[PDB]
């Protein structure tokens, strides 16, 4: 009570000074003309005087695009419009962790106010050709298909495309959840600090999303950063640019962060909004040119730093649905051409059976082999060339074209490799885990036992190893190489459990 | 029950403020009483297409196919406003027109994203007679999930979905050369296919003068056990003309009786 | 408090009739169940704090 | 300093005016109760006092047997 | 080979004593968690309540 | 050969029947791929 | 080598006329200083990217799919430029993104009007697995000529686009029914063309890391006597994954020699 008193008089300073404004003309949609301001800068914070910000855009001899930044009733015609005096700027810490915040900085979860420190502006300029160094780490998402097919780099962006309804979010989560066993052990250059950018989805996916983190205890890392549907355009278009910036402020502070732009389509239909609201010509499908230059600043925020400049890593995966699978619609083809990694979904994968859903040699990732683990690396490379054999053998022998014993071999190892590629929603699974398991199914030993039964060896294998192969497992992702006394271990191993699997 | 009516005879500035009226009506009864309501929203592209109507006489740009730019925000604004809060409890059933039976259209697609149930009434499956024609590979739920629908519902739901893609590819298949060039794996998957998706249609209650049959009110576990039994397969001998129109498994086992016993 | 005797479930099967061998079934099944659901258990949350 | 002193002078009156929340009216109450029912609701029906600790389970494993080895 | 067979009969009956013996330290530790999470439920109340 | 006659003789019928149903698909889609772009380019112009 | 690198996230000022900023270093390489200079631009499709952004804002009516109207001046513009002249060689190498595999995009149907020897690079041969998936049977060549390279190098080139181009009408035909009537020399095509198009694949040294395989290099005359020997019916009965991954005709013998003893 009293407490409050004193910071409620002792905070405002309420230090009147001489400042610009200017009258505002049409107030549309949200975008405002406002007549006056001769010396606004370019997208700069400005604030209405009902206590709102909007972002001036659009800079005309006649009047100047404020494009605001929530509700318009609040907004007449004639009322002041005062500069803040900066570009828009997100205040960022690493006390922000763990809290939902709204677009801007604002908290809104109910848990007091952000302890930040550090403001930083949102629209800046990204590292070039010398700060950067290529990927060295092997960033893991506990899904044995991403890790074993496209694996992610700390140092990267690589998208998660579908279409509505895959497990695209999913995936995603699963990516979160992998990272607390990396976060709570010792290792700096281990630990998770992700960026949840939910872009334009509803707030009770957000709320069941926090439910999901704090269930399964994933507020250290995380930071989620709802624009829901409800708000604002330009805080659905400002949002990813504000995990950005708090991914930059960690990257280059030296910690090893990510950001997971959900439904970054939506930022792109806010920006159409905005765009054909602040009466800019339209391109394609409506939407402007400069589309793709939007992602591209906000996708080519990352990549890993160098030895020099703190060693801190971004891994940018943003999130992208089609409309009926169109590939070649023209946020897809924009998105797609700016990032480097991409994991494809197509449904019909999710529909027959396999989950997540990965349909496949859409799906690639440039860095390959060099964001995997050695031990990935050695185990999980012949298991993509023999995919991509069983595919195309599969696709002209869809009738029974020609069968010998090697088109039935191609068959029954790809058909028992897709059902290893199966995994349960929100169980991701360590890295040694993973070698142990693509080494039972690669190297022999499942190749001739009943492919609906696939499942129940996961089941069986996985109870096996980690109940009495604890330390052998740490042996493995400890020295980094599955060594030759642990290969023929596990060979030993997965011949003992096939007995006692045949028991 | 309250009553909202709207109705497409209006003006388009009046049908862009209906859902409005009814859903500040379902609010008040969710905040200040504590209830939890239902509230039955017909025909949400009604709205969004009046929007559109009134933003094509407001001199706006046009965004996309021929909607408004403001397609997501204002139905964002009016569909955030339909939420359950910690005040009281909204279950809100609400039907989505899509034009042309297009999903790739602006309107029905920001709806996809914005709900937690979707079922893709499609026209396909009635004409192959299935009603309500109820396209479940695109209809999901966001509450299927075995830690909270149990393990056995999950189980039995994922294989029909799967017995039904199968379908669907096997239907290719069919459609161009024939059945007689399907293996017996195959053919199995397409006769329990073909009596799972005559399974799906039942009798309502409200339809009875279209069709001949009662209103059937089907409950849970008699829908888990007559699935899972066409799904294991203990009835590889009835017809599937036995399965149209039936409720609960019982009643195939007896409508297939009884054809036998008029063919006799 | 536990007292444990792991044994390699090779002369578990070589041990068995035929009369029990469903039971030992369900025995080894549940006794590898309990064995995970021990592993999942932690031994002690701290003490609430005052 | 003019209007802030104003205001602190009034955080004063309301600050004077204990013994019980200010000029409430009878819906303060009654939101009181709805939220204090919602949270009746997220734990059932126990006690603000003398926590109950557990009800007394068994373990009852059935005794495997043979007939004959 | 019979002989064998006499020899390795202390394994199933050992499978039994630890079977139980973990069931039994599996339900003593529900205890312990079952308590900690109803007191841990009473006292997050009254910092919901007061909050 | 009898048989097998009669099978090829449905199955080009039915595919036949299947060319014409996606040849009618094809026009369609093809004219609601002129009107999209002739719209967009209208668009542009008349927003100029 | 002489490096001018814009940035993907830069304004569209600053990615189109990048380009221009790579053919003038190149061109007063070729211009004065009297030297062979070759220019390596990738991609030149952002090149048209940034000018339908640019033509979305500067006012200008969007064109055919949404791209400037002055897609063909300009990119005609800046493609002769970069040319050969009897002052000096300059040879470019262009990488030329497509969007989403669309060869009917306007801007790569003017970009194929300006060069002189293309490559396709699709990706369905690399859901088969052949590795870049080339298109050969729709690259070009101002340069394959009878007289320029040679009566053999072109017999066995055309021979091999023969056999390829046959192969997809006759893998429709087997699409249906399968391997068993075709004929026994309808069937031998198609196991001879198949095996050439794994024959195409080849292990790059900066590859190294995507395969594991070390990468070779490949002589001209070695490629005409391999796939002159594949044609001429030498190799008739070695499996297809005997000439996956290879450089010479020699390391498909070591490969078969290897997967049988
Ligand atoms: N590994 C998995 N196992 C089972 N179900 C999965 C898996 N991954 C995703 N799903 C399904 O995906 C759905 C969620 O999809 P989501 O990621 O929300 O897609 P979108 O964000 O496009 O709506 C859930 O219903 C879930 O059942
Ligand atoms: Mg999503």
């Amino acid at each position: 009570v009293s407490s409050i008193l004193e910071e409620r008089i002792l905070g405002a300073d309420t230090s009147v000074d001489l400042e610009e404004t200017g009258r505002v003309l049409s107030i549309g949609d949200g975008i405002a003309r406002v007549h006056g301001l001769r010396n606004v800068q370019a997208e700069e914070m400005v604030e209405f005087s009902s206590g709102l910000k909007g972002m001036s855009l659009n800079l005309e001899p006649d009047n100047v695009g404020v494009v605001v930044f929530g509700n318009d009733k609040l907004i007449k015609e004639g009322d002041i419009v005062k500069r803040t005096g900066a570009i828009v700027d997100v205040p960022v810490g690493e006390e922000l962790l763990g809290r939902v915040v709204d677009a801007l900085g604002n908290a809104i979860d109910g848990k007091g106010p952000i302890g930040s420190k550090a403001r930083r502006r949102v629209g800046l300029k990204a590292p070039g050709i010398i700060p950067r160094i290529s990927v060295r780490e092997p960033m893991q998402t506990g899904i044995k298909a991403v890790d074993s097919l496209v694996p992610i780099g700390r140092g990267q962006r690589e998208l998660i495309i579908g279409d509505r309804q895959t497990g695209k979010t999913s995936i995603a989560i699963d990516t979160i959840i992998n990272q607390k066993r990396f976060n709570d052990g010792t290792d700096e250059k281990k630990k998770l600090y992700c960026i949840y950018v939910a872009i334009g989805q509803k707030r009770s996916t957000v709320a069941q999303l926090v439910k999901r983190l704090t269930d399964a205890d994933a507020m250290k890392y995380t930071i989620v950063v709802s624009a829901t549907a409800s708000d604002a355009a330009p805080l659905q278009y400002l949002a990813p640019y504000s995990g950005c910036s708090m991914g930059e402020y960690f990257r280059d502070n030296g910690k090893h962060a990510l950001i997971i732009y959900d439904d970054l389509s939506k930022q792109a239909v806010a920006y159409r909004q905005m765009s054909l609201l602040l009466r800019r010509p339209p391109g394609r499908e409506a939407y402007p040119g400069d589309v793709f230059y939007l992602h591209s600043r906000l996708l080519e925020r990352a990549a890993k730093m160098n030895d020099a400049f703190g060693g801190g890593s971004l891994t940018a995966l943003p999130v992208i649905e089609t409309q009926a699978g169109d590939v070649s619609a023209y946020i897809p083809t924009n998105v797609i051409s700016i990032t480097d990694g991409q994991i494809f979904l197509e449904t019909e994968l999710f529909y027959k059976g396999i989950r997540p859903a990965i349909n496949v040699g859409l799906s690639v990732s440039r860095v390959g082999s060099a964001a995997q683990t050695r031990a990935m690396k050695q185990v999980a490379g012949t298991m993509k060339l023999e995919l991509a054999q069983y595919r195309e053998v599969a696709a002209f022998a869809q009738f029974g074209s020609d069968l010998d014993a090697a088109t039935q071999q191609l068959l029954s190892r790809g058909v028992r490799l897709t059902e290893l590629l199966k995994q349960g929603q929100y169980s991701p699974m360590a890295i040694e885990e993973q070698v142990a398991v693509i080494y039972a199914g690669v190297r022999g030993y499942l190749d001739k036992l009943e492919p609906s039964k696939i499942t129940k060896f996961e089941n069986a294998f996985l109870s096996h190893v980690i109940s009495q192969h604890q330390t052998l497992l740490g042996k493995i992702r400890t020295d980094g190489k599955i060594s030759e006394e642990a290969d023929a271990k596990l060979k030993e191993i997965v011949t003992n459990f096939l007995a006692g699997f045949e028991a | 029950v309250a009553l909202v009516y709207g109705q497409m005879n209006e003006p388009p500035g009046a049908r862009a403020r209906v859902a409005l009226t009814g859903l500040t009506v379902a609010e008040y009864f969710r905040d200040q009483e504590g209830q939890d309501v239902l509230l039955f929203i017909d025909n949400i592209f009604r709205f969004t297409q009046a929007g559109s109507e009134v933003s094509a006489l407001l001199g706006r740009i046009p965004s996309a196919v021929g909607y408004q730019p403001t397609l997501a925000t204002d139905m964002g604004t009016m569909q955030e406003r339909i939420t359950t809060t910690k005040k009281g409890s909204i279950t809100s059933v609400q039907a989505i027109y899509v034009p042309a039976d297009d999903l790739t259209d602006p309107a029905p697609a920001t709806t996809f994203a914005h709900l937690d149930a979707t079922t893709v009434l499609s026209r396909a499956i009635a004409e192959l007679g299935i009603y309500p024609a109820v396209d479940p590979l695109d209809s999901t739920s966001r509450i299927m999930d075995p830690n909270i629908v149990g393990s056995e519902h999950y189980d039995v739901a994922r294989g029909v979905q799967k017995i039904l893609q199968d379908y669907k590819s096997l239907q290719d298949i069919i459609a161009i050369l024939g059945m007689d060039e399907l293996s017996e794996e195959d053919k199995l998957t397409v006769s329990r296919a073909r009596k799972i998706q005559r399974f799906l249609s039942q009798p309502f209650q409200v339809a009875e003068v279209f069709t001949g049959h009662l209103g059937k009110l089907v409950p849970l576990k008699e829908t888990i056990k007559g699935f899972q039994q066409i799904l294991a397969g203990e009835f590889d001998h009835l017809p599937e003309q036995a399965f149209y129109m039936v409720g609960p498994i019982e009643e195939a086992v007896a409508k297939a009786d009884k054809l036998a016993e008029e063919h006799s | 408090k536990l007292a444990l005797k792991t044994i390699d479930w090779v002369a578990f099967g070589e041990i068995i009739p035929r009369n029990q061998k469903a039971v030992a079934n369900s025995l080894k099944s549940w006794n590898e169940t309990l064995t995970s659901r021990l592993a999942t258990l932690p031994e002690k949350p701290p003490a609430i704090d005052w | 300093q003019k209007l802030f002193v104003d205001k602190i002078r009034e955080y004063r009156t309301k600050r004077q005016t204990s013994g019980g929340p200010v000029d409430a009216g009878p819906e303060y109450q009654q939101d009181l109760d709805r939220e204090l029912f919602k949270l009746k609701q997220m734990y059932g029906k126990a006690d603000m006092n003398t926590f109950p600790n557990f009800t007394f389970e068994d373990p009852k494993f059935e005794v495997v047997e043979k007939p004959q080895s | 080979s019979q002989q064998a067979l006499v020899q390795k009969r202390h394994y199933l009956f050992d499978v039994q004593r630890n079977n139980i013996a973990m069931a039994l330290e599996v339900t003593y530790r529900e205890r312990l968690h079952r308590v900690y999470r109803e007191v841990k439920n009473r006292l997050d109340y009254h910092i919901s309540v007061q909050n | 050969q009898s048989a097998r006659m009669t099978a090829m003789d449905n199955a080009s019928k039915n595919a036949s029947e299947m060319i014409d149903k996606l040849t009618l698909t094809f026009n369609r889609t093809r004219q609601a791929v002129i009107t999209k772009e002739l719209i967009e380019i209208i668009s542009g112009a008349a927003a100029l």
